[PDB]
């Protein structure tokens, strides 16, 4: 019996977590009052992966809602699946991050991380074999950028043998939602690289591409945009909660998904995605699932994988099916696109079959890919960082909180030492 | 209350469609029997190029 | 309004069929929230020959 | 830019708009059938505690 | 919970605040007497009105501001008009001697009889203030009260409240039009001492809103009420994301981090969109892209400075209403694509987005009822032209000691005149230093 | 999708287009206040052709209004369907028109064309696939001629890939409303030859001989006379606004209707027309519709078809009707009037039909005719121009306004060099 | 297995295909929703199947202009058709080969080719393309010519049949229609495997005389064309005695490789309350196709030689009766063959009666589709040749074509190809003397 604590900070993290708990409460059969109303015992069999049991049949999430500014976490409580969370894991403070990594990592964020650790540690012995932790946050911005990585670091040194998955909203090419995103996300990545085991870069413009020319929506809201993130983060952790053939866990995924300890930056994809007008006409089968999955069109990161070679690939399929279709489709796509796959790593796709589809769909698949194309993200953020660091701008706010120039220098050096190895594996 | 108001809008539209279908059926049947009794009387409706 | 929803009668004779081609709407494809919750083991490791269920 | 067309107007992404409206009505009628929809949902207490 | 204290100084500041709190009251549903008719409304639940209006056992929603003026009759207009019962009697601080449009009288001699009482009031409002987000300073760079009492106030608030946020909404001296002769003295000697003590200072002008009301609001004969009611719209777009909920929750501390790249350069330029006059707004689209392009058109800026004669260093957009982020993305991408918005080479990420789900509320007046709005604040190098022209005004007026005797015989030494001038020289030196592209 | 921008210049153009907007609003279902109140969902099928929207389903017409006299602007604004237009499109100017082509072209008329082009530019950039521009104006007089041809020139320079419809009223042989009508007509048609793609010459005398010989009215005013103009402007642009078998838009009409690029002057026509007493004794059918097209008492340009061979004939029907009827009817028209139809274009008739007829009518049809009969109108204008020009009369207010001698001869030479082809192709 | 993909280009093709799928849904037993009413393998040939039981069509409704696709996707068949192949442009092609082939051809050729590929993915045997267009409008000429270039490049080994509307020799509904017809026939001569010409004059005369409809409209015209379609591609729909796929048509109809223009006619086109008064025998259905009044283009068959003709019998027909009818026909001296084709008939038998749509035609036990590649089609080509000669003698309507992407020499190339085709027709029609 294996367990994941879902701890999340920031506005993006709290809203993505709210949509995730809505999605997993849907899939497991819990109505917003906290009671179990299901139809099959398969839902309740592994309910102790995300939902702690209380008296009266009340299932409370293993969530740690964290924020410095209690404006949007309070809206998470006011949300649809709001009266399900513990009041005691609503840790907060009376301040503002001000989208500052310095004022998330070296100030009142460090005053609040002790209470967050008390909550997370108190939850940690309500366990038998905890598998690990999930942090969903925004690298570009505050709160989850600095204090999220502070949580990552201190949790990593307090529990070192538990798998950490961070779903991180990276900055974006066309529009930036904060002008200090190049500072914030680079200083967050510098702490990410010697810490986290499975990162998943999620880009809002990649979400725009998926929601505009696959889903075909006119008014794509953040509800649906974080609902895709909820779908892929429910799809990665599926066999931990439902039976099947060739079950896969998160450490199972990591050892089959990372070549080297630093090269753990992925790019995900959830892809039985079909427009509402073409849903009745869709012909859901394994070959078209694999086509929609390996198309460079449905990716949640804003990097085209046709410019770089995949190192490793995982496909977590869900549904009652013959799985040689999955096997032959992996081999067929490997043979058809050989220039986009490395040759020093053979047979570099993991198949992970589960027996239960998502509630509403019929047969699904979640993609994980350690692509060389993630180098475009880091090169773009390197140009963004060095352009506004060469002139030493937007930086007195950083230095006044207790940090200096050398930490920017070390973060830049470590993030170019991210640039070197993925390039040399893309060029052998 | 917001989703309740949305729900009243949807219920309004549903009863609109079912009422329109019933009214169309009734008007067609009334037209048929009016034409039948006019043919009994000795007259008939005028239809463009009937 | 809120007080007239029970007053508004919905089961009148439309003339259009209940379900099928014309209708006014469909009823099963709307929300088939219920999954295929039926594993491989349960599907094809079923009791092969039917047996009486059963100690002291 | 564009002219930001409204519902019924057949200019733009109107086919997916009308399929989405059909889906919304369709889910509302599913809620009609299984009787959990919000138009009653008190309406066994709302007037049964308000009976003169 | 998340509440900020407004401070208003001078005639200009006090009737910034009169229209501002009219609009605040009709945004949160609060009656002019001090109560609310009924709760269970999005504007007046708890978390939106707690930002400005406090509570009281007898339903009284007492303000969180200070209305300080060194002379009577404007504070007396406030406590004689329809908002007599709302504002507390000590909440409106009045003097007994006008500042006489002298920075020396605003700062050095008649400031000491009132600064202790003002700090006592601000200490009280901060005592009943759980999470203080900052102080919103409303004043002018013109007359003596807003020139000098603010200059003393930023110093005292930095002494006692050093880590706190300070957002000025300053009436800058207009390029041509003016209301005084000693505005070149007062603006320079106020900015010199509040440059090191003000966290961020959005400057809104008067001739630019004159042209805006003339061109878009279709009113050829308007007054100060129509002038700064639009500034009340500006502040109601700035400090609203912490009041309501939305897609992006932008904080008061985020404005100073995203608009102030350097310690001394903290001078953004404000503008607003839908400014249309309610018999013209319903024959246009008013889409997200159009209201985004309206802010960046070089006629809708609320200070008379041309963005073409300069380069942007930061921009924040506060979208408000039924605005969608995926039209926000298209509009910002479109405004980045074309050339005449020329950003500097040391911030390709130069945009902040803050989205609120509350549609703007119309006051009984001249602005239209709209469901979309955006307030855009740009820190740009184009303000250096206005600063150099103000320095030209100061040098022409100071070269032969005009009006020097009023300032020096009041308590101020002569050397402050030379010290503020070289402070402005250093300010325009920093403005021209941040201008050219990187070549190293 | 496709759009048309409606420009109207001059007092005549303003009144004609105001009555046009009344007719289009009645046809589509838009009330005087602007809110859509129709009966069929198919009236809002193609509402983008003439109307842009606003907030709340309020449809504002895509019309740009200009004149030199700010009194016709007040007349249009105080008209019944007046408070529907955009108030910023009311591009007036505190100056004089003085029915002077120089004063409307080289001067104060051209001192407003920058603002006019700004409004037209924003209305054209706020589209996706613009089909073109229709301008209503008076050929004789000022403003509609003076600023009108300049507006045609600048719009043609800015957008060289759109159809220019110009509904222009030509000066009449029997009566004149301005003594410099030949001057303005020649100086306007000189621009109209090499600029606009299709004109519509609507003469007042032929417009009104309808009101005698078919309508049998006693005292019709201009409010009655511009309604036939509005009926034809509605009937031309009807297959791109309402569905129907064998559709036909403006540019398909132009390619089927303009053989040589200079020869694009048409005579209009609308022919389900009969008097109020003769309405009940009429046999409304496609053959009598075709005959009422081809009789020379219904058309709105004082040009006899028996004075010249027809080059092309377009007929856009509206109403539910059979196709063999209309095909055999226009073939029978071609065969019966064989000598008056050209031989070098076999099947010189373009046919089109549309489903919904105009309200209050069961079948209607618009008629477009390009023959050699326009040589009479152009030659009469040329004779009257050479009558007023050989004594240099009414010309000092062109020369003092800023117009020179030589391009008067250029305009007259272009008039004669347009009269030359429209008589050479009469005799092949 | 034995499937074919239909591409419908232009408004003529779109509403002809509307009538076609109206016929097909009730022929194979599918409600216009797309769900079979249930209680075999036939459903495969034009309808793919998706999941729950819904039978989507193997068509691509492509039109350069809207409102014609919009009638379909807001009509009574909005749920049968998948919205992705209902491919619309934003600008009408406006009767121009240049505007249908060069300028707005590249904004939609990628989309239509991608959807042809997507429809051809879920198919085992590509028996051919059935392509519905006209020789009239700019879309129906230019875009189908571009589609011929691209589909010859991408699917060169497969059969492609065009069911084209020929311009009416008497009325017609355009002035540049001879231009567009001759240009698209020039550019599609080398790529069309077999082209079937149907004419509005002839369908008008058939509706007036045999269907006694004095005021027919285009839904009746496209319905009568749809009967030809469903009769010809029926032997790979149902089972019978002698089933013919499109490969037998692409083996038997064409003696000489550039002569691939057969004319196809129907029988029982009788009018619902009219044929109680004769037998509708096999002699009737064989003789009426060879009568010079049910010919579906206005060419006189006595002014020509029949080179090959395929009879496709449908319904309760015993093959003895067709053999007797062929023996009766081959003694006619007015139905003259060529001397190099002694056996000139290709018979096919299908065991199912034609299904009736509520409308004009009546359901009968016997029907045929007759495909004859007569040499009389040269007169039809020569009429449009004469029209183009008079229109081109003084450069009429040439600037709309040239200023949008034509070069001037394509008119001369089309004229040379048509003169060569006329020479080929008279050379294959001349009798052997060596
Ligand atoms: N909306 C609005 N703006 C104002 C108003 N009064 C002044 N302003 C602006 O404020 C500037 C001067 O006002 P103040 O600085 O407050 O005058 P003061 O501080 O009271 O100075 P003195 O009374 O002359 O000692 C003018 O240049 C105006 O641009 C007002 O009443 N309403
Ligand atoms: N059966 C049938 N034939 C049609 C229909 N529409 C047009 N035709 C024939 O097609 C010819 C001209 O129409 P099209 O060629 O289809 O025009 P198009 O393909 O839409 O191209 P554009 O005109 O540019 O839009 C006419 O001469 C008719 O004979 C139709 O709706 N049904
Ligand atoms: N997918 C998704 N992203 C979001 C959402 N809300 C915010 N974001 C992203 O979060 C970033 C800013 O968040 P931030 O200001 O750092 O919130 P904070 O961590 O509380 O300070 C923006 O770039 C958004 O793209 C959401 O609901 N869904
Ligand atoms: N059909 C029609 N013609 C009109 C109307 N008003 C004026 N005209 C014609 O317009 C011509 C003169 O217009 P003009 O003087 O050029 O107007 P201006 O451009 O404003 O100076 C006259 O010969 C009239 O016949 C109208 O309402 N309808």
């Amino acid at each position: 019996m294996r367990e994941i604590v879902h701890l999340q900070a920031g506005q993006c993290g709290n809203q993505i977590g709210a949509k995730f708990w809505e999605v997993i409460s849907d899939e497991h059969g819990i109505d917003p009052t906290g009671t179990y109303h299901g139809d099959s015992d398969l839902q309740l069999e592994r309910i102790n992966v995300y939902y702690n049991e209380a008296t009266g049949g009340k299932y409370v999430p293993r969530a740690v809602l964290v924020d410095l500014e209690p404006g949007t976490m309070d809206s998470v409580r006011s949300g649809p699946f709001g009266q399900i969370f513990r009041p005691d894991n609503f840790v907060f403070g009376q301040s503002g991050a001000g989208n500052n990594w310095a004022k998330g990592h070296y100030t009142e964020g460090a005053e609040l991380v002790d209470s967050v650790l008390d909550v997370v540690r108190k939850e940690a012995e309500s366990c038998d074999c905890l598998q690990g932790f999930q942090l969903t946050h925004s690298l570009g911005g505050g709160t989850g950028s600095g204090m999220g990585t502070l949580l990552i670091s201190k949790i990593r040194e307090e529990y070192p043998d538990r798998i950490m998955n961070t779903f991180s909203v990276v900055p974006s090419p066309k529009v930036s939602d904060t002008v200090v995103e190049p500072y914030n996300a680079t200083l967050s990545v510098h702490q990410l690289v010697e810490n986290t085991d499975e990162t998943y870069c999620i880009d809002n413009e990649a979400l725009y591409d998926i929601c505009f020319r696959t889903l075909k929506l006119t008014t794509p809201t953040y509800g649906d945009l974080n609902h895709l993130v909820s779908a892929t983060m429910s799809g990665v952790t599926t066999c931990l909660r439902f039976p099947g053939q060739l079950n896969a866990d998160l450490r199972k995924l990591a050892v089959n998904m990372v070549p080297f300890p630093r090269l753990h930056f992925f790019m995900p994809g959830f892809a039985p995605l079909t427009s509402r007008g073409s849903q009745q006409y869709r012909a859901l089968t394994v070959p078209e699932l694999t086509q929609q999955m390996f198309d460079a069109k449905n990716m949640m990161a804003a990097c085209d994988p046709r410019h770089g070679r995949y190192l490793t690939v995982a496909a977590v399929f869900r549904g009652r099916m013959s799985m040689k279709e999955v096997d032959e489709q992996m081999l067929n796509v490997q043979n058809k696109n050989s220039s986009y796959f490395v040759e020093w790593i053979p047979n570099n796709v993991k198949t992970a079959v589960c027996d239960i589809p998502p509630r509403g769909l019929k047969m699904s698949a979640t993609f994980i890919g350690n692509s060389t194309a993630i180098q475009e993200l880091f090169k773009r953020i390197s140009e963004q960082f060095t352009a506004m660091f060469r002139r030493k701008a937007f930086l007195h706010w950083y230095t006044g909180e207790g940090m200096d120039e050398m930490e920017f220098t070390e973060a830049e050096s470590n993030m170019n030492d991210l640039g070197n190895p993925v390039v040399t594996r893309g060029a052998c | 209350q917001n989703t309740v108001v949305q729900e009243l809008a949807l219920a309004n539209k549903q009863l609109l469609m079912v009422r329109q279908a019933a009214l169309h059926q009734l008007f067609e049947k009334e037209h048929r029997q009016y034409q039948q009794e006019l043919n009994q009387m000795g007259k008939a409706f005028y239809v463009e190029r009937l | 309004n809120e007080e007239t929803i029970s007053s508004g009668i919905i089961e009148r004779d439309t003339g259009l069929p209940a379900t099928g081609f014309g209708a006014l709407f469909t009823k099963h494809p709307p929300d088939w929230r219920k999954m295929y919750t039926l594993t491989t083991y349960a599907e094809e490791y079923a009791p092969p020959y039917q047996y009486q269920p059963f100690p002291c | 830019a564009k002219n930001l067309y409204g519902p019924g107007v057949r200019m733009g992404n109107w086919n997916e708009d009308v399929y989405l409206e059909e889906e919304r009505m369709r889910d509302f009628l599913a809620k009609r059938d299984e009787g959990q929809l919000l138009i009653q949902k008190n309406r066994r207490l709302k007037e049964n505690l308000l009976r003169p | 919970q998340r509440e900020c204290i407004s401070v208003h100084v001078g005639q200009a500041g006090v009737q910034i605040g009169n229209a501002c709190w009219e609009l605040y009251c009709l945004e949160h549903g609060i009656q002019p007497d001090g109560q609310m008719p009924s709760d269970k409304t999005i504007g007046g639940g708890d978390d939106s009105f707690n930002t400005f209006f406090s509570e009281t056992g007898a339903g009284k929603h007492v303000p969180r501001a200070v209305f300080v003026d060194l002379e009577p009759t404007v504070i007396d207009e406030v406590r004689t008009g329809t908002y007599r019962q709302l504002f507390h009697p000590e909440q409106l601080i009045t003097g007994k001697e006008d500042a006489a449009n002298n920075y020396a009288r605003g700062h050095y001699t008649i400031g000491k009889e009132l600064i202790d009482l003002v700090l006592d009031r601000i200490r009280k409002l901060a005592d009943q203030c759980t999470g203080l987000q900052g102080f919103l300073i409303f004043h002018s760079f013109g007359g003596g009260t807003g020139s000098g009492f603010t200059s003393l106030l930023m110093e005292r608030l930095s002494v006692d409240y050093g880590k706190k946020s300070k957002l000025e909404f300053s009436i800058y001296p207009a390029p041509q039009v003016s209301t005084a002769v000693v505005e070149p003295y007062n603006s320079i000697l106020t900015t010199h001492t509040t440059l090191e003590h003000s966290d961020c200072a959005f400057m809104v002008d008067n001739e630019a809103i004159y042209d805006i009301c003339r061109r878009n609001l279709d009113i050829e004969r308007p007054t100060y009420t129509n002038l700064n009611r639009l500034i009340s719209q500006i502040v109601s777009s700035i400090t609203a994301s912490l009041r309501f909920d939305g897609a992006l929750n932008v904080d008061l501390t985020e404005f100073q981090t995203n608009l102030v790249p350097y310690p001394r350069i903290h001078f953004p330029l404000a503008t607003y969109a839908p400014v249309i006059s309610a018999e013209k707004a319903y024959h246009e689209q008013l889409s997200v892209a159009e209201i985004t392009n309206a802010c960046f058109e070089p006629a809708n800026q609320m200070v008379k400075c041309d963005p073409r004669h300069g380069k942007y260093m930061a921009c924040c957009l506060l979208y408000r209403g039924d605005v969608v982020p995926k039209d926000v993305n298209a509009a910002i991408a479109a405004i980045k694509t074309k050339r005449s918005i020329q950003f500097v080479d040391w911030c390709p990420t130069g945009f902040k987005v803050g989205i609120n789900y509350q549609p703007p509320t119309v006051v009984p007046g001249d602005l239209a009822k709209v469901q979309r709005a955006v307030c855009m604040l740009s820190n740009t190098t184009a303000i250096a032209e206005a600063w150099a022209r103000l320095d030209h005004k100061f040098d022409l007026m100071y070269a032969k000691r005009a009006f020097v005797h009023w300032y020096v015989g009041e308590g101020m030494e002569e050397g402050e005149f030379s010290e503020a001038r070289e402070d402005m020289a250093a300010l325009e030196k920093d403005y021209e230093e941040v201008g050219m592209d990187s070549v190293e």
